[PDB]
């Protein structure tokens, strides 16, 4: 009946961004209060809709999109931004509705000596397409010379851990987010508020 | 109280071989990339080989590609270098390097991304 927001928010383990989980959330009752009885959010805007008004709408389908990066990276996670974040591991359209959810989470994700099982892909030949996800592993030929599958200078592996350390400074300390994407379909509305 | 162990080198003559071994204490071997790297007096340092502890590839200086190759043994904590058909410009003092447990480092060749390297060992090919 109500919909199951607390398996995204408050999920233990949370997804690499590079391979960003995608959750289909429908047929139930959305309850947004959550977002506004709370002082914890680093993160919470809306685009095409309303934020204080979430709990007047409905809407076909809702997908929410979740993953860890940094905190300087959150701002890369809105329509039209560049960065590796946005270019190389999840990229919103321009046209995007929905809302961008996010908050620190130093003390889940950060290990003394170094949480390093979160990743992100650090080259790749073009930039994804919007809600584009890449999950390849592929040797990256930078220069004009085959790698052969053999690595070395010009031949690089496409990903790299974070290095989550309980000390870091705050723009590098790690950061949930959660992306909500609003579907509309010639369909009856499955996801309305209270 | 991570330490890296080396054994293995001295003195050839060219086209000769060597062996270098590395063993590690303190560290959970199965999940640690390790490395290779080489210093000739007066030069800086530079990549050797390397060995993936997740995703499997090899990595490869250009000039060593097909004389040297990289093996490991989990069970025994140890990553080897076999050196054949050894030139002149070989000569170096040779380090033995581990990433953290754990990480997956991008570009191999990059000494920034090692944090525990050995005492060094020297290799001399003459003539
Ligand atoms: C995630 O869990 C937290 C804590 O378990 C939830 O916050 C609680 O929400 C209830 C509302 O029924 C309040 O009475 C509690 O005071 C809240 N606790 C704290 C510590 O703030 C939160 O609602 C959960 N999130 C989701 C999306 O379900
Ligand atoms: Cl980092
Ligand atoms: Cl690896
Ligand atoms: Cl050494």
């Amino acid at each position: 009946n109500l919909c199951p927001f607390g398996e995204v928010f408050n999920a233990t383990r949370f997804a690499s961004v590079y391979a960003w989980n995608r959750k289909r959330i429908s047929n139930c009752v959305a309850d947004y209060s959550f977002l506004y009885n709370s002082a914890s959010f680093s993160t919470f805007k809306c685009y095409g809709v309303s934020p204080t008004k979430l709990n007047d709408l409905c809407f076909t389908n809702v997908y929410a999109d979740s993953f860890v990066i940094r905190g300087d990276e959150v701002r890369q996670i809105a329509p039209g931004q560049t960065g590796k974040i946005a270019d190389y591991n999840y990229k919103l359209p321009d046209d995007f509705t929905g809302c961008v959810i996010a908050w620190n989470s130093n003390n889940l994700d950060s290990k003394v000596g170094g949480n390093y099982n979160y990743l992100y892909r650090l080259f790749r030949k073009s930039n994804l397409k919007p809600f584009e996800r890449d999950i390849s592993t592929e040797i990256y030929q930078a220069g004009s010379t085959p790698c052969n599958g053999v690595e070395g200078f010009n031949c690089y592996f496409p990903l790299q851990s974070y290095g989550f350390q309980p000390t870091n400074g705050v723009g590098y300390q790690p950061y949930r987010v959660v992306v909500l994407s609003f579907e509309l379909l010639h369909a009856p509305a499955t996801v309305c508020g209270p | 109280e991570v330490q890296l162990q080396a054994s293995g080198g001295g003195l050839v003559e060219a086209g000769g071989s060597l062996r270098l071994s590395c063993t590690t204490s303190g560290l959970t071997f199965s999940s640690v990339t390790m490395g290779w790297f080489r210093q000739a007096p007066g030069k800086e340092r530079e990549f050797v080989a390397a060995i993936r502890w997740k995703f499997g590839n090899l990595g490869y200086a250009d000039s060593v590609k097909g004389r040297f190759t990289v093996s490991r043994d989990n069970a025994k904590n140890t990553v080897y270098l076999q050196m054949n058909s050894l030139k002149p410009e070989d000569t170096a003092v040779y380090y033995c390097a581990a990433a953290r447990v754990g990480e997956i480092i991008a570009v191999l060749i990059s000494p920034s991304n090692y944090a525990y390297w050995g005492q060094g060992t020297q290799v001399t090919v003459s003539s």
